[PDB]
């Protein structure tokens, strides 16, 4: 099939055609929005039973 | 969505009538129901209540034992059978239309109305500003009491704010304190905390003339306040 | 001691009862795949033995224990019409469960369609009021150191045939029905591995019915034989203590082993009690 | 609680109310998967009991079937197979006529079959096999042998012997005591294909009915 | 042709590996791992009869949809457990149920190859059907509102598609799967959303372009589950091979690998926490396991549930965690 050849080709080659960042600095922006949220996660860190809605 | 009522007229003394309400255009059958009536220069004073499915059935203190709601689902009409007609019931009933879930506007619809005319603990709701005087473009902020707190321990606070317009049904405005109404504009506000409650209008129109009601929903004695009349 | 060594079986076999039919009911209460119209039937047979296990065997152990009756009159008769009643109760229950399986088996139509909780509720009901129909009369006008049932004719029959012969002959009849349709739909289900297990499940519902039915019978008949040959045998026939002590408790062990028959032995009470 | 949330909680209760009304009505129903292969007579046996999903509603002797037809799902079965994991019975169908065809049409129906009996979700459902157009499988059976499909077959060519041994290696893929294949021949012409259909229900539902008993 | 697929492909794997310096277990060793997130059910939403395969939360982290085999689409008050709503539904072989993000509409899909668009806010109390989307030849996996007239769908014929609710029509279709598509995470800004399909892949999508931006390849079984990482920066996938995986966009390789040995079943739902830390899975094994998402280590369990855990949703605030499952029932964890 040359039409499904050609469109999986030009996809590929679209996909190739994208910046990416070094997985240590991915690491490190899950990090800073984890610790950055980490006092708003109430399942992380579970609210007092007087702020928990369920009680 | 329109509610119908019929019934009405002069009626004797300690005599008997059923008005009705001829539901339509709603899924009447899940709407909770409301008589709520005005004396031709009072304000409004609620009759009676019957849930949808009629398991719960709630009358006015002055009205219980004698005025009795029914609810035909099936033929989507709302009843409510008076005897010993009172001078004191002498008023235009509103059928209510109501309906309680989480985030509902209760009171949002309401029936033109009958007039019936006869011949010869609960919660104080105060709105003592009468015949405010207004002009158009400007911003008023209608004032609101409690004798108790309306805010329950959910965090709402059912405060209503309803406007009954010269000649025509009350209209919703403000459902729960601070919560605006579907097709009320948002230059009509609702703000409050504890019993102090006020409505504001940022900038008024000349359909905005009326008279501004309140209504608690806390207890189920709904008690109004004193209409707040607005005018040019 | 003698007496000890009594004492010591027979607070082992309530303690195991008492045990067996509370599990039965804390696995259905605790367990929703177990409630269900049949399990319903079993888990209420199972209360009833467990109201057998509960306010009767212990009574009646002290009873076998003190060989005498250490308590009034008017307690004695209650706690004979607890016996009549629970007694009655079970066994009808087995006849409930038998008319269920039954209906499910003969007609599928209306296990789908009409077969509700509230039949077994009905059932159940059913049970608990024959059980009354014969412990009441002892106590209405159809009657120390010895507690027995009321010996007379009338009540003699009306109370072993209402209690066991009639529901012998019910679950008898269900249970033959019951046999003739298994054996129908295995002859309807019959390379020759398929024939292997149709004899396989032949010998499965004899086996089955074998279970059910024997250990019903080895355990209320002797009692009943015993309960109407002696009220019109009363001098020409003489009871041996020991003897009449283990009729007396075949009847009980019945108590204990009907959670094993209904519940220990269904695959779905034993994978609802591996859950919990 | 509030007015308000004593009104919710009515409108909670009356909505539960409807929820375990609507449930019990449902629980009455007995739910048939409908399979098959293209070309088979799966449409055939559904006029006869007479968009992704086609759902068959028929009452027949006080029994009510839900008849869920899942043919114009051309996407990975195992995904939504699941969904029917508490049908009474899979409805089979397979077109006698298509061990001559070729789309092997048999070995396709014959591998699909296998599938679907061996499927972890229809460990113990029943199945009732459908073998349709059985007069266009005898007019095809005196022309051509069965040895196009089936090559080991070593067996006589007529239709009874051909159509038995075409059941037979249909049956040979349960390897399953719980589960039963009742197996029926259909001709497109026949109209007791539902009964076919309510007698394999009630057996699928007494045979249940046994087992919980301990009696099967 | 094929020749360039395959040296594009190892092109991509190579600049994959290229951009691979550390791992995210590598740079998380020195972290504090959090010590165990022993939630408790808080609710239990009872009324549904039949398999749920579908919850969405509310943005008002009270109100949630569930979609049931009974037919039924029921709005549950997650606070009081009330049942706001009980939509029936025309098709009951529903999969996959959305709540709009304003509230005004919830939707539904299944084996009728149709998104179903209720609105739960008319003049009439009664929930109707505002739009039904047609155009899908597979099952309905999952849905998400864009906005009150946006919704994403995924489904069994491979294809994600962009629809305008108004008009009914496809905006987008989203093409390049190849096979059927199970799951769908917008972004936090909507402008992109991610979606696992059958064949173990994991394909980002532009919503306005309608291109498949970056394609994830890590499970080697279907891909069940898809979810944002809350920056939208990255995404956490569960598939039939008993893994969770997350994916980072701006690197476009996998970072962490969610699995343990003792796991075999297959993976229904994922879900992260408000600050993402914690990736929560749904498993077959019937209880929903909590994963330190930093660290791949198992800091909780939710069992509570004697069948498949379908579904499973975190509320916008972070508050709470609902599970619904096979056996007919929601949880609200905390
Ligand atoms: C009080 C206690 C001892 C009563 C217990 C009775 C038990 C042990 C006896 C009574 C009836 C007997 C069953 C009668 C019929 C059969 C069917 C046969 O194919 C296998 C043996 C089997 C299953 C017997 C097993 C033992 C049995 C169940
Ligand atoms: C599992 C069951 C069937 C095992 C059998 C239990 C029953 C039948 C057996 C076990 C212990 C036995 C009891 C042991 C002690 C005595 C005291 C004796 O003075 C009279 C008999 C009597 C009262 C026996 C009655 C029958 C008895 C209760
Ligand atoms: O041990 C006791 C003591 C009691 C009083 C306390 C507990 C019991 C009194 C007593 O007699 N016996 C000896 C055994 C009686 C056995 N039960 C079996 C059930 N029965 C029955 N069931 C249906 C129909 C008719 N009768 C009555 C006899």
């Amino acid at each position: 099939s040359i039409a499904q050849a050609r469109k999986l080709v030009e996809q590929l080659k679209m996909e190739a055609n994208i910046d990416r960042i070094k997985v240590s600095k991915a690491a490190a922006d899950l990090m800073a929005y984890c610790e950055a949220h980490a006092k708003e996660d109430p399942l992380l860190t579970p609210v007092p039973a007087s702020e928990n809605p369920f009680r | 969505v329109q509610l119908v009522e019929s019934g009405g007229g002069l009626v004797q003394p300690g005599g008997s009538r059923k008005l009705s309400c001829s539901a339509s255009g709603f899924a009447f059958s899940s709407f909770g129901m409301h008589w709520v009536r005005q004396a031709p220069e009072k304000g409004l004073e609620w009759v009676a209540y019957i849930s949808s499915g009629s398991g719960t059935i709630y009358y006015a203190d002055t009205v219980k034992g004698r005025f009795t709601i029914s609810r035909d689902d099936p033929k989507n009409t709302l009843f409510l059978q008076m005897t010993s007609l009172r001078s004191e019931d002498t008023a235009m009933y509103y059928c209510v239309r109501s309906i309680y879930y989480y985030g509902s506007s209760p009171f949002d619809f309401w029936g033109q109305g009958t007039t019936l005319t006869v011949s010869s603990s609960d919660i104080v709701m105060t709105q003592a500003t009468s015949s405010v005087p207004v002009t158009p473009g400007e911003s008023v902020s209608i004032s609101c009491r409690s004798s108790k707190s309306l805010l329950h321990s959910n965090g709402n606070t059912y405060l209503y704010w309803f406007l009954q317009r010269p000649g025509q049904s009350p209209q919703l405005l403000i459902y729960r304190m601070s919560n605006l109404a579907s097709g009320v504009p948002d230059r009509f506000s609702g703000s409050g905390s504890g019993t102090a409650f006020t409505l504001t209008i940022s900038r008024l129109e000349a359909e905005d003339v009326g008279v501004y009601y309140c209504m608690q929903h806390l207890e189920y004695p709904l008690t109004f306040g004193a209409g707040t009349k607005l005018e040019l | 001691s003698y007496q000890v060594i009594t004492s010591l079986l027979l607070g082992t076999l309530i303690f195991c009862a008492v045990l067996g039919n509370a599990c039965v009911v804390a696995a259905i209460a605790l367990e929703r795949s177990l409630q269900n119209v049949a399990n319903y039937l079993i888990g209420s047979l199972a209360v009833t033995d467990l109201m057998v296990s509960v306010l009767v065997l212990p009574m009646a152990a002290l009873y076998q224990v003190l060989n005498k009756w250490t308590l009034g009159q008017v307690t004695c008769d209650l706690f004979i019409a607890l016996d009549v009643l629970c007694c009655t109760s079970s066994i009808w229950h087995l006849c409930a469960i038998a008319l269920d399986r039954y209906w499910a088996i003969t007609d599928p139509i209306d296990y789908v369609n009409k077969r509700t909780p509230r039949r077994a509720a009905a059932l159940i009901s059913l049970t608990w009021l024959i059980g009354f129909l014969i412990s009441i009369p002892p106590m209405l006008g159809w009657r120390p150191d010895a507690c027995t049932i009321s010996k007379d004719h009338g009540y003699t029959i009306y109370s072993t045939f209402g209690a066991f012969y009639i529901p012998l002959l019910l679950m008898l009849v269900l249970y033959g029905r019951i046999f003739r349709a298994a054996r129908f739909r295995i002859r309807k289900t019959v390379a020759e591995a398929k024939r292997k297990m149709a004899l396989a499940r032949e010998r499965k519902t004899v086996k089955t019915l074998g279970i059910i039915m024997g250990t019903f019978i080895l355990c209320w008949l002797p009692f009943f034989i015993v309960a109407l040959v002696l009220p019109f045998c009363e001098s020409s026939c003489h009871m041996p203590t020991l003897l009449g002590a283990i009729i007396n408790w075949l009847g009980y062990s019945n108590s204990l082993l009907n959670p094993v028959i209904y519940a220990y032995f269904n695959k779905d009470f034993q994978n609802a009690f591996k859950k919990i | 609680l509030s007015a308000e949330e004593r009104a919710a909680l009515e409108r909670s209760k009356a909505i539960e109310k409807n929820l375990k009304e609507d449930g019990i009505s449902a629980a009455k129903d007995v739910k048939l998967l409908l399979l098959g292969a293209g070309e088979s007579g799966k449409n055939t046996i559904v006029k006869q009991m007479k968009t992704g999903i086609v759902e068959t509603h028929f009452t027949f002797k006080n029994l009510h079937f839900r008849l869920f037809d899942v043919g114009a799902q051309r996407s990975e079965r195992k995904k939504w197979i699941h969904c029917f994991e508490d049908v009474t019975a899979i409805i089979f169908c397979v077109a006698l006529s298509g061990y001559d065809q070729v789309l092997n049409r048999m070995h396709a129906s014959l591998k699909l079959f296998d599938s679907i009996c061996n499927n972890k979700f229809f460990i113990d459902t029943s199945i009732i096999l459908f073998l349709n157009k059985k007069d266009l499988f005898g007019e095809k059976i005196k022309k051509s042998p069965l040895t196009i499909c089936f090559p080991e077959y070593t067996g006589p060519n007529t239709y009874e012997d051909a159509a038995a041994y075409i059941q037979a290696q249909f049956e040979s893929k349960n390897r399953s005591p719980n589960k039963e294949i009742y197996c029926h021949m259909t001709c497109s012409t026949d109209t007791n294909n539902i009964q076919v259909v309510f007698d394999a229900v009630t057996d699928i539902i007494i045979a249940n009915n046994l087992r919980g008993c301990g009696l099967y | 042709l094929r020749q360039e697929a395959e040296q594009l492909k190892n092109q991509i794997r190579d600049a994959r590996k290229a951009c691979a310096d550390a791992t995210l277990s590598q740079i998380t060793n020195n972290i504090d791992p959090v010590g165990r997130i022993q939630m408790r059910t808080r609710r239990t939403l009872r009324g549904h009869l039949a398999k749920i395969y579908a919850m969405h939360w509310g943005t008002d982290s009270r109100l949630l949809v569930s979609a049931s085999q009974d037919g039924k689409l029921i709005i549950w008050d997650s606070y009081t457990t009330n049942k706001v709503h009980a939509i029936p539904l025309r098709s009951s072989w529903v999969m996959t149920c959305a709540y709009a993000p304003s509230g005004n509409y919830v939707a539904c899909g299944g084996l009728d190859n149709i998104c179903s668009i209720y609105n739960l806010k008319t003049r009439e109390g009664n929930v109707r059907v505002s739009r039904e989307l047609a155009g899908h030849t597979g099952y309905l996996s999952c849905c998400r509102f864009l906005d009150d007239n946006q919704i994403v769908t995924s489904s069994g014929d491979t294809t994600c598609a962009l629809w305008d609710i108004e008009t009914g029509q496809q905006t987008t279709t989203f093409t390049g799967h190849t096979g059927d598509v199970m799951s769908l995470s917008l972004a936090p800004d909507t402008r992109l959303f991610v979606s696992g399909a059958c064949d173990a892949s994991a394909k980002l999508w532009d919503v306005r372009e309608g291109m498949c931006r970056q394609t994830f390849t890590g499970h080697e079984s279907d891909i069940n589950a898809i979810c944002f990482f809350p920056n939208g920066n990255a995404f956490a996938t569960g598939s039939d091979d008993a893994t969770c995986r997350l994916f980072d966009l701006r690197a476009d390789q996998e970072l962490m690998t969610y699995s343990h040995d003792n796991i075999i079943c297959g993976i229904t739902s994922v879900s992260f926490s408000k600050s993402g830390r914690l990736l929560l899975a749904g498993y077959d094994d019937f209880n929903c396991n909590v994963w330190d998402a930093l660290k791949a280590d198992r800091a909780g369990v939710l069992a509570g549930h004697d069948n498949r855990v379908s579904c499973l949703g975190v509320t916008d605030d972070g508050m709470a965690v609902a599970t619904g499952s096979w056996d007919s029932f929601l949880k609200i964890w905390n």
